[PDB]
Formats: C-alpha cells, structure tokens, sequence
RNA sequence: CGGCACCUUACGAGAAAUCAAAGUCUUUGGGUUCUGGGGGGAGUAUGGUCGCAAGGCUGAAACUUAAAGGAAUUGACGGAAGGGCACCACCAGGAGUGGAGCCUGCGGCUUAAUUUGACUCAACACGGGGAAACUCACCAGGUCCAGACACAAUAAGGAUUGACAGAUUGAGAGCUCUUUCUUGAUUUUGUGGGUGGUGGUGCAUGGCCGUUCUUAGUUGGUGGAGUGAUUUGUCUGCUUAAUUGCGAUAACGAACGAGACCUUAACCUACUAAAUAGUGCUGCUAGCAUUUGCUGGUAUAGUCACUUCUUAGAGGGACUAUCGAUUUCAAGUCGAUGGAAGUUUGAGGCAAUAACAGGUCUGUGAUGCCCUUAGACGUUCUGGGCCGCACGCGCGCUACACUGACGGAGCCAGCGAGUAUAAGCCUUGGCCGAGAGGUCUGGGAAAUCUUGUGAAACUCCGUCGUGCUGGGGAUAGAGCAUUGUAAUUGUUGCUCUUCAACGAGGAAUUCCUAGUAAGCGCAAGUCAUCAGCUUGCGUUGAUUACGUCCCUGCCCUUUGUACACACCG
C-alpha cells in the first residue's frame, strides 16, 4: 500500500515561533509629563492623532500605517 | 419502471436500497397505455335477426 | 409333475439400488449351522499344525484414529457417446502483427523521487492517465490553521493580531532574530471534543462497471413422482437467431429472458411549409455569338410562381406478397416474378436468474473500521519526478519503392463545433514575410458566417530509371516564430544542413463476409500549447466462403465419477 508511508527525518531544528513583547506601560515610556508640562502623529491623514514612533538605526516608522522617511 | 435508489448510513457500513415500480399501462396518460405485445382484439356484434327480401319505408 | 430362467405390478419389503424373495419381521417366536459388532494396526506377531517348497489352517495385543463406508440427488468434469452453434474458432483468402526506426503503455534496473491502481481471455494508446507549473498522490526545502465548541489558565497595568531598517531566505515568507512602531478580547496555553486526509483496508461496504454469457436460458402456484435431497412441467421427432414454434405429453395454467420494443440507415415527384433550402420565370448586366441562342453574374421587393433537389411532421410502405417445389403438410425450408427493400431489410440501444472475495476507498461532502491531525499523512509556496536507460513485452505510426517518389494541373464528401470588457471562440476578406506567423477590418450565439470545411487517397501531363538511388526520413548543428509567469531534458510550428536502421520479417500470433476488409483523410474529447490515441464521419473499394466440427470454445441429452476449494479436482 505505497509502501506503508513511514516516518520522515530532520536536518532542521523545530522553529520556535514569535512571541508578542509584553511591555509595561509603553503610555509611561512615550509621555513624558513633569511639573506643569510624543515622536509624531504619522503625518499621513490614516490616524490623525494617536500614533507614535520607535527611533532606532535612524528610523521613524508608522504601525497603524506604513510610512517612514530617514 | 421507476426507480429510487438510496445510500442508507448505517453503524457499520453503508446499505443500499434500489425500489423499482411497474406501475400499470393503464394510469400511463402521456405515452403508451399498454405493453407492445399487448393485442385488444374486441369481441363481435355479428349475431341479428334477419329476412330475404325486405324494404321498410 | 420336476427343472434353468424370464416378463408386469408392488401387494408386502427395503437406506435406497432394487427384491415373488431380500415377502409372510415392534401385529417382533417353523427347525437348524456358520458369520459380524467404528476405521486402522492385521489376517500382522506368537504358539500349534499340515506342506518338499511356495504356502495353507488356527490366530492376538500394544499402539493409532473421527470418521471410514452404503445407496441415491444436484452440479462440475471426462484423452466417453449422440445432437446443434461461433471469423473473440477453423476452413479459403486478405490485411497484417512478430523482424527495422520511432510514438506510447507494462516490467526491470537506476534514483531523492522516478507516486499509484490493474497481470490470460476479463492488465499492458486502460484509469477517459496527450503530467513543463497546476493536475500530484513522489522527492528536497519554507509558511498558514482555515483546531468549530465547552470548560480552565490568562488578560484591557494588556490574550494576542500584524508590519518598517539590516541579519536571514531559493525568494520584496516580520518564517526567525537587535528593533519596539501598531491591535484591543475577534484571539494564545491546557483538557475534553472536533475537522480534514489522492493515508490503509475493494478480503469490511454502497453505487457503478467488467466478466461467467452474447448464449438461450431462468422461476414459482396447483397437480403427479420420490422417506428425502430433489423431480416433472422446462420433452421423443422436426424447425428456428432463439425454451421459437409445430407438436408430444402427469399435467395445467402462468412469469422473466428471447421476440416484440426504441433509435438510426434505406423508399415515397402522395399530403403540409420553407427571406436560415432550392428550382425556375422576369427585370438590370457581362463574354461568346449575333436567331430569341451558349455560359454566367445581381435584384430577402419582382411587394414573382412553385416544392423534383434539401430540411422536418404526419403518414404510407415488407407481410417473406404471387408463383414453382420438398417437409409428419404441420411449424418451416429452397428457388424464381414483382419490388427501394426478401440474411430477422441492414446497424445498433435495452437486456433474466445464479454468481466472481473481478476492478474501483485515486470520481464523489458514498462510506464502517484502523491510522494521522500542528515540525500534519490537512493545505499552500519554490524547485525537481512521473520522460530517468545493459535490458524483456503489448497497442501503434512510418517504411523497405516504378501498382513508385516527386513537380505542376484537375480540385470530389460526410459527422460536427464556435464568443463579447474577452482575458477571449470559429475566423472570412485586405495587406506584409519563403514559410512559421503578424496586423487592420468583417461575419457568426450560428440550415444565415467560418464552410461547397475545393480533406486525403485518386485522375492527367512532366522529371527520376532498378540503387539503400530523387526509396526511407532517424540522429544532430545553426536559424526564424508561436503558446505560456516559466520551453533547459529540444512543447509545438517553419527554413537550411546532417541522411542512420530498414531490400518484405524466424518460431509464433490478431482481425475480418459487402458498401464489409484494406486504403485515405476529416471532425470531436483531452486542449493555454501539443494527437503517431480514442469516439464518430464520409471517399476509393476488393480476394475468398456462404460450410465444418480438425483446433479453440459454447449449448442440449445420455453415460461414468473415489470431484463439490468442483480436473488448475
């Protein structure tokens, strides 16, 4: 019967999968809010307000959309 | 000849299920009222009272 | 009176075959002798006894074993008899195949994989199986859950959904990573429970198909026979394609199959109508001839006629009609005459009962069970394989030449198919290029156009002139295109060149009886491309039977059987 499909071997590791950051407060590590006193609003028109930015090997980049410049 | 056949989903398996009918030529409405070979020679009204010469007006 | 026997019946007997004794025997008893007590071991061993011997007579046990055996039934089988039938059988021939190159399927070897089913007819151009991707089930590698649902964990201080730069990858898969930009309860983790599977099992099944078997066969009611399994009906004779009829009869009346039936081919100047068919007439014309003629062209207005041709509906037509002969004079059979039709008029679809461990789980959201289900045997993506080649076999195509190759000329069918915001259908005309092919228009959802599918064999007139030669067109290089995202392992088409086997095929073996074989193309299916394949269609069109049981088989009867897994016993 087909010769009885067997067993099948590896040459590759089993990938572990991704694995959602779980920050705490990323709210409290945007806002910076001291005594009587924030990257930018992605100026594409798709958000309006409410859309920050991470800053890292000269990046500005949008996640609620796509667009980045430098 | 009608037939209807089925696939009956048992325990154990699958039944079949085959229901033929030889309904009568005679209900047959739109086509043959009777088999091929079937003949409806009738009988004869031949017999009647008779007489050599006669004119009647 | 005694004998040797025989015939009929079944009194009565018997398990029956059969028996006038094998009767007068559970209603058991005339007299008397011998023998047997499941099958083997075994008529063996031993003792005795007779024999010249060969051997005879008498004659155990251990041990072993579930049947051995009798008569009859149904079937099957016979190198048994009788009667029939068949080009999947022969006769008599034709075309061949088997020999060659190549196409293609099977095996084997190879391989990472060369996926798999099927193995006499009834596996092997079969799975509609002509696979570049897809198909796809195989191999190497990468992703997705498309895991519904109930709980439990978790969580809006975030269950988790994604996606930029580089790394990474076969790859512009956030697959995975430094990188945290976004999402908010749709989802992740665990149990239970699902779902999908071209994974297994066709020897667990449904349905379908093939075969037994393209033959004439099959069955019950009541009656008759038999203790019964069963049997007769269902048959001696003749006749037929036929268990189909004439008939015969312990049957009688039935039923299925066969036949009828349905589709199609052949005939109709006899009805009905054709602007999607045709023929004419009559206009407006052209070439010839001028006799008003011969050839054609055009007019879906000429407000023309009609139905031979073609189309399709309503019918008719063969029933063996008439006649001559043989036959139980019966069912039939052989010849003529008439006829389109005289094998069942030709050709098919449909097609009983009983079966096969025939094929298919790889057609199926047809399926039970087993397996598997997240690093998946689900699905999807990239690439390869199914094409791999010391070799064996089947279905084929092209050939081995002059009844021939070419080169011009003649240009004669029939069955069908076709689309429109395509991802494009049949494609006409016009124009380019040698050709393949390209482009601009036009017609056709079609008796309207493609299309008269001007097909190919075939006919004529020329070149070749007996030879592997202008026969044959393998293998191979260069080039031009086309389909497709992708032609390398040449997809296919065209041009130049290369010019291989093969000179008619061994032992073997297939198909076929008239518009048949053989030849020859054509269309449709598969289809983006690709037909040496099937399913149909027409064109040309034969030799030889019109019989037989020698071979291979099939049907019926008789007969034998120690067979019933049925002689492959």
């Amino acid at each position: 019967g087909g010769k009885k499909r067997k067993k099948k071997v590896y040459t590759t590791p089993k990938k572990i999968k991704h694995k959602h950051r779980k920050h705490k407060l990323a709210v409290l590590t945007y806002y910076k809010v001291d005594n009587e006193g924030l990257r930018r609003e992605c100026p594409a028109p798709t958000c309006g307000a409410g859309i920050f930015m991470a800053n890292m090997k000269d990046r500005q980049y949008c996640g609620k959309c796509h667009l980045t410049l430098k | 000849i009608d037939i209807a056949i089925r696939h009956v989903l048992m325990r154990q398996g699958v039944l079949g299920i085959k229901v033929k009918i030889m309904k009568d030529p005679a209900a047959n409405r739109f086509g043959p009222r009777a088999l091929p070979d079937a003949v409806k020679i009738a009988e004869a009204k031949d017999e009647d009272e008779v007489i050599p010469a006669p004119t009647v007006k």
